[PDB]
């Protein structure tokens, strides 16, 4: 048995091409992420603990600051992170409807 | 319960001679240790701040309602 | 010889005095279905209903194609003999002792006690004897040539029931002079 | 909860001890576990699990024993659980999932009156008087009874086929009633397992086709033969021997000295067998059904005389076929004299031996017996995760239907035959009264758990529900003799609203709840007095 390469031009990648990485895998990437402060909305949303890289404890109702407070990889995730950061600078509040 | 849980007493027997003597017998009964028995704790010298029992209540709460809070834990590594 | 024997289901309330026997083993079904004997006599063996081999190294050699079908003719008839000299004492229950020695109850010799309807009890400890001989009024019995009513028993109902879908054999109405007095306890319980 | 220290005194051996209330805990925290795994596929509402081998191989189900048997049980105050769950599947067939869930609640309210300071003598004595009350009560509350119709329904919602419930209904009710015998001089039962189940993986699940006779999972052994024999009066031969060359008996052996007998000895190998397939032959057989093996020799005479005839078939099969088409097994023929001889008297008369197509498959099907109605069911589906869980709904099903038919009389469920102990229990507390009192009470409310959970698995709101359930159950007890009419019982919840469950058609068998909480007691019980547990380190 065994496959053979596509192309080696550079020193180890990966790439998610198609969309794919945009079109499914990004959307439902961010669906977790979504389900997160769907829940934390409003004056009956709930509080969520965090326990950041230092073991300091976090409580927060704010989108923008329990997102701030969590590590992220997704590339397509992170950019709505920043966009709830936008409006935590920009305004103060609407950080959880920017979600 | 814990009081008498803790000295060793009837714990049913006292809360349930308790809160049917605390409707009929007034605010200030309560445990006295002396006689294993249900006492009033003005004469039995039973005495307390105001704020201890305040911030007691006032803190508890504090915990109890911000644990209910909590619908998700995240830990890092 | 108060007797204590466990089958697990239930609720300890279930536990019951019987009023004769308990037995472990079970009817035997392969051929034909003997289960619950009425108005039984009950026959004990030592012996082996086999188409059995003296103590001494022992075999048939063959010469001619005649000794074939002959020899299942005898073979037949040993088993049926065996079969037939039980059913003329007049018993339609068998109890038979551990056959680790070396021929048990034959698959044979078990259609011909089913057609002839005597229900069958097998592998049964030799610790079990004492208490079943005196539990059954009934005297073991070694060899067929010493198989006779008279050491048969005689009890009222012998049925094997089916409690939690596991079966246990009852001997309830024991008849006869009762000079040794035996109990059987059933208990059952919800876990083991 | 810090892990505690081996003592300075006692010395014991692979082998630690916990006493007291670490262990009491210990046993409360280890039974909610199992029972917590399986509250979520409980009522209708409720949903089922999938459980991976762990080479990926799973098992989707709600049954709980099967569900409690997969799951690797750890504890000993767990296995106690899941070997009563079992212990249900084998004396009702229905309702394991409930009998664990009552049980835990049992113990943990048991438990959390010792964890105030009730002694567990008192708890296991106020268990004792409630449930010899209860069972009073509930068969003062059965219906002794187109029935048999609902409670084969009742066990179809809560699982897979119950969306299809009305079809596996008159399904599961026909099959069983349609196997009925009597045993030991008049015990008329409906055998436990007679219907002979099937599942082959095509068509739709309504097309599961129930067969008028036998479903055997075997195929004409040789393909020259007839795989169909109709019109009326069939005759089947049921054997037991097989139909093989002999070794030399048993202590038989071979010397041969004159060389002419070599192929004398090795012809009549032959024979006997060939002449007691003829014996069979000219019985008048025209199928048969061999539990051990047919020699290629033996089945050249059968395909020349063109008799459809089976090798190596389950025992099992061939009796309930043997008591259905009139036949008698036969394990091996001889006569009073020692002759081999076999009558025609021996075989079971049928409509049709037909070895049908089913979804690359085939299986033959004994048709219209005759000696006694005969009833198998060959499910259809998607795929064999399906097929698995509806046959063993039905068996959950068929299950609830034959204990209908054994015991002549059933509970009005739903939750309701649990909620009205809840009050009357409560009620009955003050006949007693001191601390034994506590004990019996904590019983009727840890009764809840079944009306409850029901309607947490809806995810909508439950005390709604629950709280006003018993407000109704609470207007039978302050209801007249005449005035009955205030009288009524029961709970839906796919529209979410009380019902009368009689009326709805929701029936439980009656023994599904009496050999439910009889159970669940001594299981708690067995639990409540353990104290101290010594766990000894394998050889
Ligand atoms: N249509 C229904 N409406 C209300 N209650 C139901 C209905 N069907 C079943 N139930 C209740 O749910 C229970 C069925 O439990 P289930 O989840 O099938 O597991 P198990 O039968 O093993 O306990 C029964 O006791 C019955 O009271
Ligand atoms: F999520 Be916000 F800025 F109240
Ligand atoms: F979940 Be069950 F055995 F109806
Ligand atoms: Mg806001
Ligand atoms: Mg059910």
């Amino acid at each position: 048995p065994q496959n053979p390469n596509a192309g080696l031009f550079k020193q180890g990648y990966n790439s998610y091409s198609n969309a794919d990485g945009q079109i499914i895998k990004s959307i439902a990437a961010i669906r977790e992420l979504h389900q997160m402060c769907l829940t934390s909305m409003g004056p009956c949303g709930r509080n969520k603990i965090i326990v950041n890289h230092l073991g300091k404890i976090i409580i927060t109702n704010d989108a923008a600051t329990m997102l701030r407070e969590l590590d992220i990889v997704h590339p397509a995730v992170k950019v709505l992170v920043m966009a709830t950061e936008q409006q935590k600078i920009d305004m103060g509040d609407g950080t959880n409807l920017v979600m | 319960r814990q009081l008498c849980e803790n000295a060793g007493f009837d714990a049913i027997e006292i809360l349930n001679k308790l809160r049917l003597a605390h409707s009929k017998g007034e605010k200030w009964y309560g445990v006295v240790f002396e006689t294993e028995n249900i006492g009033d704790n003005f004469a039995k010298f039973v005495w307390e701040p105001a704020l201890v029992k305040i911030n007691a209540l006032n803190s508890a709460t504090e915990a109890t309602n911000l644990i209910l809070s909590v619908d998700e834990t995240i830990t890092n590594k | 010889d108060i007797r204590l024997v466990k089958k697990v289901g239930g609720t300890i309330d279930d536990t019951e005095m019987i009023d004769g026997v308990v037995l472990t083993q079970t009817a035997i079904k392969s051929a034909g279905g003997p289960t619950r004997k009425e108005k039984a006599k009950i026959g004990l063996i030592q012996f082996q209903i086999s188409p059995p081999k003296p103590d001494t190294e022992n075999n048939i050699i063959v010469n001619d194609y005649r000794q074939m079908d002959k020899i299942l003719k005898e073979e037949r008839a040993y088993l049926l003999n065996i079969c037939k000299k039980i059913k003329k004492a007049k018993c339609n229950v068998l109890l038979i002792q551990k056959s680790i020695l070396r021929d048990a109850v034959n698959d044979l010799a078990l259609h011909f006690l089913s057609k002839l309807n005597i229900m069958v009890v097998k592998d049964i400890e030799r610790e079990e004897i004492e208490f079943l001989s005196k539990g059954l009024g009934c005297k073991p019995i070694a060899d067929i040539e010493l198989f006779t009513e008279d050491r048969l028993d005689s009890a009222d109902l012998v049925e094997e029931i089916d409690s939690d879908g596991s079966k246990i054999v009852r001997v309830t109405g024991i008849r006869n002079n009762n000079a040794r007095p035996t109990v059987s306890v059933v208990i059952r319980g919800a876990n083991n | 909860q810090l892990f505690n220290n081996s003592r300075s005194d006692t010395l014991f051996l692979g082998g630690e001890k916990i006493s007291g209330d670490d262990i009491r805990n210990q046993n409360v925290l280890a039974t909610m576990a199992v029972a917590n795994v399986v509250k979520s596929s409980l009522g209708p509402v409720g949903l089922d699990k999938m459980l991976v081998d762990d080479i990926g191989d799973f098992t989707v189900t709600n049954d709980g024993a099967t569900i409690l048997s997969l799951l690797d049980v750890q504890h000993p105050a767990g296995k106690i659980l899941v070997e009563l769950a079992q212990q249900q599947d084998r004396e009702i067939g229905d309702g394991t999932t409930s009998v664990v869930i009552i049980a835990s609640e049992l113990l943990k309210r048991a438990n959390e009156l010792v964890k105030n300071k009730i002694h567990p003598t008192t708890i296991i004595t106020g268990f004792r008087v409630a449930l010899r009350e209860a069972i009073r009560f509930i068969n003062e509350v059965l219906s002794t009874s187109e029935t048999l119709i609902n409670i084969a329904k009742t066990s179809m919602s809560s699982k897979i086929i119950g969306a299809d419930s009305d079809f596996f209904s008159n399904m599961v009710v026909d099959a069983l009633l349609a196997v009925k015998t009597q045993n030991s001089k008049g015990e008329i039962k409906y055998p436990v397992k007679a219907v002979n189940v099937l599942k082959a993986h095509g068509k739709s699940a309504t097309e599961s086709l129930l067969v008028p006779g036998y479903a055997l999972n075997c195929t004409v052994a040789s393909q020259a033969m007839p795989k169909r024999i109709a019109g009326g009066n069939v005759k089947i031969a049921c054997l037991d021997l097989n139909l093989q060359k002999a070794r030399m008996a048993m202590g038989v052996q071979i010397n041969i000295d004159d060389p002419e007998q070599l192929e004398q000895i090795r012809k009549r190998e032959a024979g006997i067998v060939l002449e007691r397939v003829k014996k069979i032959i000219d019985a008048g057989a025209q199928v048969v059904l061999t539990t051990k093996g047919i020699d290629d020799l033996c089945l050249k005479e059968f395909v020349e005389a063109k008799i459809m005839g089976v090798r190596r078939c389950k025992k099992e099969d061939l009796r309930r076929i043997a008591r259905a088409t009139g036949a008698t097994l036969v394990s091996s023929m001889s006569n009073l004299e020692g002759e081999e001889t076999f009558e025609s008297s021996y075989l079971g008369l049928c409509d049709e031996v037909v070895q049908a197509k089913f979804s690359d498959d085939e299986c033959i099907l004994i048709k219209g017996t005759s000696k006694h109605s005969s009833s198998s069911i060959i499910l259809r589906g998607a795929n064999d995760y399906s097929l698995d869980e509806m046959e063993r709904s039905l068996h959950d099903s068929l299950s609830v239907v034959k204990r209908t038919l054994e015991s002549g009389n059933v509970v009005p469920g739903g939750g309701c035959v649990e909620a009205a102990l809840n009050i009357y229990l409560d009620n009955f507390a003050t006949t007693v009264g001191s601390r034994e009192q506590l004990a019996i009470a904590e019983f009727a409310a840890a009764l809840l758990i079944i009306p409850k959970t029901l309607a947490v698995n809806a995810a909508k709101d439950s005390s709604e529900l629950v709280a006003k359930l018993r407000s109704y159950h609470a207007a039978s007890q302050m209801a007249k003799p005449e005035d009955r009419s205030y009288r009524n019982y029961g709970l839906d919840l796919i529209r979410g609203k009380i019902v009368d469950e009689i009326h709805a058609g929701v029936l439980e068998p009656t023994i599904s709840k009496v050999k439910s909480l009889k159970s669940a007691l001594e299981a708690c019980v067995a639990i409540l007095r353990i104290d101290t547990m010594i766990t000894v380190d394998p050889e």
